[PDB]
């Protein structure tokens, strides 16, 4: 079985049965996760798992806005979006239950990445090395991250269309294969259909596929004509011209000999080229690269027609930096096997010149470093084909220097070199033990909000939480997931760390002049706040909020809810930091001390991060510096408020919070004590002429206006 | 790692 020679073998059979293989292996290696996280109550909702990325809830809501068939005007739903789309198409064609589809469906289409591997492997007679680099490729540690059971985002088509194009270049380059001229556009077009910022990718990818043609094959007609098509379906024609357009040129280019003269050619480059441009060409190019990679705080390029905002930026996972092991190991699961998988990267380009064509998806994976981990994903697959590469080199030496070596022993060394370096992978699927966005508790909390509030009123919360909400409450949130700039959060951040009385006036506030802007489209909604109750500056108008005999002469059009669950708690200094800044000045207001940790064990508290705890319970102990407390507030019910307030120091500045509980300790200041967030969740302080309680758990708090 | 959420 193990004596015969499978190098050589490419036939059509055998490639299906490895894609086969390789296909039911990244399904099966994504499926151990499903298989540890079922057997914890806290990851179910409706009889299943839930999703797994924040991002999965906005598409999960368009979808389900989809099936029912209608959204609110101006609740942000994903409805028609792309994934929304595939999503309610599996969903009326299928017979498994809503949850089950979107746990699944990154499972599925991610493991398609298998496909293109092993076939771009086999245009170049190396199926079997494309084998191995499919099965590294579809579980390797950045890949498998965002295209997990549950990771239902776009990630999980967003290599496969490009793949899929690279191997359209591939076949052209080769077999001078007419269909590429319908394939490589309509690859185009599925891709930008299905995640529009592609464009970047497409745009590079068609330019260079240019300027090879320029070189390569100066002369052949096929390639001017392909490009032609392909910057059509990058342009904004409605999808009737563009397929019209690419249908007509490619029967006129495929069944006429005497085919379309050169110039004519130039003429349609031209005209693409208009078109293209006509669309915006390029500019998206430069906005993307504007955010990601010279990370600019004002976007939008509004000097004094905005105020000045934190840069979110900075604040967000997936576009935080990582070192170089971290970039290594993302890429190919292991420092050793991305050394060798990008020797095999040169060798195959220093070999097949048409490999070029990979470049722009190995320069954005590599654009990481700059622009944030998200985006190492683009390098797995082309990396993956030099570690395949690679190996089809490392025998090939030794057979042009002349080792002994048979053909089972041969095959024993091929799958003992591909298990061993495909370890890192499997292992880091093992303890890439995610959990759920939520907890079932959280997403109970808010389905029951569903059944109370109503579908056109607003809750106010933390970016971050923008989708889940919206899916499990069916609400209007302020921000979101991808509706997070500073003049976006600062509402939010105002409203949960500010005091009461002005929280609450900005929550009015906020709510309704963003509902007004939807048919007003303010530049910002601060300075049209500003503007409008006659003040000079943001910070005057701000501090003209704190006036329990405030006019209020914007009508009330909704409820207004603010969600203060528990997990923020952590993240509250970051929260907070967005309206510690001055909007005429982008200037720090505050210091911000805040941070939770766990005590240890039971003389001397030390706590995660370092910090001891007097045995007084009296001071702390940050970097070798004692500091004193002025109260330590030892809470046993958040729910009932049941709290032990202990003076220590009426000259000191810092807290200690003891949440029993949870078993963990709050270190903050006097400013952040304060906030509408410490105080309505943690100590269950509100003014009820303010707020009515609408939620009370350890776990949520879920207030209204009044 | 990959979350659309915030950290710091
Ligand atoms: C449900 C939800 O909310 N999802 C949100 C989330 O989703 P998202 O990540 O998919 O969208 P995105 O951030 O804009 O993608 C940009 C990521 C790219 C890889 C594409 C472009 C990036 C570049 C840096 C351009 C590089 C240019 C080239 C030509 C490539 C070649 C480069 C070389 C050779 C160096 O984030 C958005 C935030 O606003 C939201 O809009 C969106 O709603
Ligand atoms: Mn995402
Ligand atoms: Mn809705
Ligand atoms: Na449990």
């Amino acid at each position: 079985e193990l004596q015969q020679n499978f190098t050589d073998n490419n036939s059509i059979k055998y490639t299906a049965i490895l894609i086969l293989i390789a296909f039911a292996f990244s399904v099966l290696a994504r499926l151990y996760w499903v298989a540890w996280a079922s057997e914890f109550y806290e990851f179910f909702f409706n009889d299943q798992l839930m999703i797994t990325t924040n991002d999965g809830y906005a598409f999960a809501e368009g979808a389900r806005d989809m099936i029912a068939g209608f959204h609110q005007p101006n609740d942000l739903s994903y409805f028609g979006s792309s994934l929304s789309t595939l999503t309610y198409w599996l969903y009326s064609i299928l017979p498994f239950s809503f949850e089950s589809i979107i746990l699944y469906m990154s499972t599925f289409f991610a493991s398609l990445i298998v496909v293109p591997i092993i076939l771009i492997a086999r245009e170049y007679k190396l199926t079997t090395y494309g084998f191995i680099a499919a099965l590294l490729g579809s579980i390797a540690n950045s890949y498998y991250n965002r295209t997990m059971s549950g990771y239902y985002d776009t990630d999980m088509l967003v290599l496969v269309l490009p793949m899929l194009i690279l191997l359209t270049f591939i076949r052209l380059t080769i077999n001078k294969d007419i269909f590429t001229l319908l394939l490589s556009p309509v690859f185009i077009m599925i891709y930008l259909w299905w995640y529009p910022s592609s464009y970047s990718l497409n745009f590079a990818m068609i330019g260079l596929f240019g300027l090879y043609t320029l070189v390569f094959h100066r002369k052949e007609k096929i390639f001017y004509l392909t490009i032609a098509l392909m910057i059509i379906a990058l342009s904004m024609l409605a999808w009737q011209y563009k397929l019209a357009l690419i249908v007509l040129l490619f029967a006129i280019f495929a069944f006429k000999e005497e085919k379309i003269n050169f110039y004519m050619i130039w003429a349609l480059i031209f005209i693409s080229i208009l078109i293209l441009h006509l669309s915006g060409g390029l500019d998206p190019v430069l906005y993307q690269l504007k955010f990601y990679v010279f990370k600019a705080s004002d976007v939008q390029n509004l000097k004094d027609a905005a105020f000045m905002y934190f840069n979110v930026n900075e604040t967000i996972m997936e576009v935080n930096t990582i070192d170089p092991e971290v970039f290594m190991q993302r890429i190919s699961s292991s420092v050793l096997v991305f050394i060798l998988s990008f020797i095999g990267f040169i060798l195959l380009l220093k070999d097949h010149k048409s490999m070029l064509l990979a470049l722009p998806m190995l320069a954005l994976g590599f654009m990481a470093l700059r622009a944030g981990l998200r985006f190492t994903i683009y390098a797995v697959p082309v990396m993956a084909l030099g570690f395949g590469y690679f190996l089809y080199a490392f025998f090939n030496f030794l057979e042009k220097k002349q080792i002994k070596l048979s053909l089972r022993n041969k095959n024993i060394l091929l799958i003992l070199i591909a298990f061993f370096s495909i370890s890192p992978a499997l292992m880091h699927i093992y303890y890439y033990k995610s959990s759920t966005v939520f907890t079932s508790y959280e997403a109970s909390i808010l389905n029951d909000l569903k059944n109370k509030a109503q579908r056109e009123d607003y809750v106010v919360a933390w970016w971050d939480y923008g989708y889940p909400i919206r899916y499990y409450s069916d609400v209007k949130t302020l921000i979101d997931g991808g509706k997070h700039l500073g003049k976006d959060n600062f509402f939010s951040s105002f409203v949960l760390s500010k005091e009461q009385i002005p929280a609450a006036n900005m929550a009015r506030l906020s709510v309704e002049y963003t509902e007004k802007s939807f048919k007003e489209n303010y530049p910002d909604v601060l300075k049209a706040m500003v503007k409008d109750y006659q003040k000079t500056s943001a910070k005057d108008f701000l501090e003209s909020l704190n006036d329990p005999n405030f006019k209020i002469d914007t009508p009330k059009t909704r409820d207004v809810y603010i969600y203060m669950p528990y997990r923020m708690l952590r993240i509250m200094p970051v929260v907070a930091q967005f309206a510690n800044t001055n909007p005429d000045n982008g200037e720090q207001e505050k210091s911000l001390f805040f941070s939770q940790a766990n005590p240890l064990d039971q003389g001397s508290i030390t706590l995660d991060n370092g910090v001891e705890i007097s045995n007084d319970y009296r001071s702390l102990k940050i970097e070798g510096n004692s500091i004193p407390l002025k109260a330590f507030v030892d809470i046993e019910s958040i729910t009932n408020g049941k709290f032990y307030y202990n003076e220590i120091d009426s000259k000191a500045q810092i807290y200690l919070l003891y949440l029993r509980e949870y078993k963990s300790y709050v270190i903050l200041d006097e400013s952040l004590y304060n906030s509408s967030y410490i105080q309505m969740f943690l100590l269950n302080q509100y003014d009820q002429d303010l707020f009515e309680q609408i939620t009370n758990d350890t776990r949520a708090k879920i207030y209204r206006l009044k | 790692g990959d979350q659309a959420a915030t950290f710091g």
